[PDB]
């Protein structure tokens, strides 16, 4: 029925590809084979009575291609690598660059299984994510946790632009 | 998924983890492992201390700072724990500095505590006999004494405790040369935790011979001060000053692995690992055989052949302390030979050997081992009854029995070898196929029967002088 574009951006390592494995395969693994360029995928999900269709974007040089026609952006991190906390300052000065000044944006802590090598709190996290415009959530990838709730939020947030 | 179904499954243990974590370029992967070892028990993953610390100042960044969360959360909940991660740490490097600058940053009654023992040793460099260094030793060690008890303990020893005091007129010194090794006693009282423990109290002051250890406990006890409390024990420690012991611990690891390998198939075959504490690469402390002297010396003594001296200290043949006695032998002579061969351990000789008060030899000076560059005496065949004796057939059965059960786990041996190579300078491992030729040692690819023929080879060659 519609169809909603969201892109997926953050540092490399942080677990972007299996975010969407699990979301779009329900499908993880711990080997990994490099994402070479770009890729989409897409599942279709509803919310509040109405079929909807995501489009999820995966990203070298980041061409303009990415944030483009994008009504929301998932910004990742690792919450057990506190460098990949740190640059989500400059992944929005990029994302106010090259995309549309009415996006969508949740802040997400990926690999929350990390427990005993957490490195970013979830409160100084959402401290800053109300301090600022984001939407925040802690998801973990490699077990099927909040995976699909990050997208159905993102999603049910998303067509109240009414 | 395959990779991480593995991980989930029963089939992961610390051995496991270790593996993939030195093998394994994936940095999800490492992360991974770094986190998992926190649902281990502490005692399984203590024993591989010496390869995670190693990996840490040797291996990439990444491989580190996956290791590193776990190490700092063990130093925290024990200053033990921190004592000897800090020990380790800067002895195999001559990014190490950092972490152990931070574990020290509180260490300091214990580490006068070593500095001093360490200390001691070095002055009776200037006298050139065993019996002046004893006495030398003797007096300063008193001065110990001096040192209240001191919320200070053995790291040696298996259990959290305080050192209440040292018997120094009890202590000896092992020979005359330069940097001689010194065996010493000492009084400590047991804790629950040392953590949360107040030290104990001061309990004012108001003759050295050979005898087994029970005996010398009684001696000690009833002199001492503190002797009347049951939370006290007596340890021992001998002290090397200026002997690099991460040999001796890569030694010891890898007899505790064949220990426990031989004991969970079921080979009767015996060994003993004694503990080893690294201060430096230039020194260390051993945890002592007790009831146990060399077999030289033992001979030097009794005036007898080995055998006689058996018949004297446990029976004739036909008695069980006898039988007892050449049983423990016999099971003893094939571990160690199993031991020496896998390891290629060198330099044997009487004066490395000792003879425990049941029986069993152990094999002491773990120097020449590997890359680095056992005899069956006729001695030694009496003992067990002679060539075409039963006893003898049997050494030679537990043997293969024993290669058997080695083959069965061989990783876990190379393993703590293969690690502990890295980035070493150590004498073991100067050859560029030390564990390649260890490899080949286990024969893998042998049938038994071919096993049988390999046994009976190296039994013929260990005759041959
Ligand atoms: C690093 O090399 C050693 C390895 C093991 C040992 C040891 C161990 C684990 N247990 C004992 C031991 N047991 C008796 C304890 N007291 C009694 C009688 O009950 C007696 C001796 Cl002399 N040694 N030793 C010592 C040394 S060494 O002190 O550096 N020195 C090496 C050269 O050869 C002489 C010994
Ligand atoms: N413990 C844990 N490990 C994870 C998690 N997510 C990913 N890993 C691992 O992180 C590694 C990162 O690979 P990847 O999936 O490509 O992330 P990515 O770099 O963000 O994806 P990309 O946009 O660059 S293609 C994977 O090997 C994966 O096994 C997680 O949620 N918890």
């Amino acid at each position: 029925d519609y169809l909603f574009k969201v892109v997926l951006i953050g540092d490399s390592g942080v677990g972007k590809s299996n975010l969407l494995s699990r979301f779009t395969r329900n499908e993880f693994n711990l080997e990994s084979k490099s994402t070479i360029g770009v890729e989409f995928a897409t599942r279709s999900i509803q919310v509040d009575g109405k079929t909807i269709k995501a489009q999820i974007w995966d990203t070298r040089a980041i061409t303009s291609a990415y944030y483009r026609g994008a009504v929301g952006a998932l910004l990742v991190y690792d919450i057990a690598k506190h460098l990949t906390y740190e640059n989500v300052e400059r992944w929005l000065k990029e994302l106010r660059d090259h995309a549309d000044s009415n996006i969508v944006i949740m802040l997400v802590g990926n690999k929350s299984d990390l427990r005993h090598l957490r490195a970013v709190p979830t409160d100084e996290a959402r401290a800053f994510a109300e301090k600022n415009g984001l939407s925040f959530i802690e998801t973990s990838a490699l077990d099927s946790t909040n995976v699909e709730a990050a997208f159905q939020t993102i999603l049910t947030e998303i067509y109240r632009i009414v | 998924s395959w990779l991480l179904r593995l991980f989930e499954s029963k089939l992961f243990d610390i051995s496991m983890a270790i593996s993939y974590l030195y093998n394994s370029k994936e940095p999800g992967v490492q992360a991974y492992i770094g986190n998992r070892l926190f649902c281990f028990r502490n005692e399984d993953v203590d024993f591989y201390l010496p390869q995670l610390l190693n990996m840490y100042i040797h291996m990439d960044e990444d491989v580190g700072d996956a290791i590193k969360p776990y190490i700092v959360h063990r130093c925290r909940q024990s200053i033990n724990f921190s004592l000897q991660c800090a020990l380790l740490l800067g002895a195999y490097s001559s990014r190490g500095t950092k972490l152990r600058k931070l574990i020290l940053s509180r260490l300091a009654p214990e580490r006068e505590f070593i500095k001093s023992l360490m200390a001691i040793g070095k002055r009776l460099a200037t006298l050139p006999t065993k019996e002046q260094k004893t006495q030398r030793l003797i007096s300063e060690l008193s001065l110990l004494n001096h040192k209240l008890p001191a919320r200070v303990w053995l790291p040696t020893a298996g259990f959290d405790h305080h050192v209440v005091r040292v018997p120094h007129t009890q202590a000896v010194v092992l020979n005359s040369k330069d940097k001689a090794p010194y065996l010493i006693y000492v009084e400590v009282l047991e804790c629950e935790n040392f953590d949360t423990t107040s030290v104990p109290a001061r309990i004012p002051e108001n003759v050295a011979l050979k005898e087994p250890w029970q005996e010398k406990v009684r001696r000690i006890r009833e002199g001492s001060p503190y002797g009347h409390l049951p939370n006290w024990r007596l340890l021992s420690v001998i002290v090397k000053c200026g002997d690099d012991l991460r040999q001796e611990l890569l030694a010891f690891q890898v007899l505790k692995q064949l220990q426990s390998i031989w004991e969970q198939e079921r080979v009767p075959l015996w060994i003993k690992p004694y503990k080893i504490l690294v201060i430096s690469a230039d020194s260390g402390m051993i945890e002592p055989v007790v009831n146990a002297v060399s077999i030289h010396q033992v001979k030097k003594q009794s005036q007898l052949s080995l055998l006689d001296y058996f018949l004297q200290e446990h029976g004739s043949y036909t008695t069980e302390a006898f039988l007892s006695a050449q049983r423990n032998f016999v099971q003893s002579c094939a571990g160690y030979c199993l031991v020496c061969y896998l390891l290629q351990v060198k330099d044997r000789h009487n004066g490395n050997i000792l003879l425990d008060a049941e029986g069993h030899i152990i094999h002491i000076d773990f120097g020449f081992i590997l890359s680095s560059s056992f005899k069956l005496t006729t001695e030694f065949v009496d003992v067990m009854g002679g060539l075409d004796g039963d006893m003898f057939n049997y050494y030679k059965m537990l043997m293969l029995q024993g290669l058997i059960a080695a083959r069965k786990h061989m990783d876990k041996v190379v393993q703590i070898v293969e690690i502990m190579q890295q980035g070493s300078q150590l004498p073991c491992f100067h050859g560029s196929s030390t564990i390649r030729n260890l490899k080949e040692r286990f024969h893998m690819s042998m049938t038994e029967e071919q096993l049988q023929l390999l046994v009976e080879q190296m039994v013929d060659g260990s005759m041959r002088s």
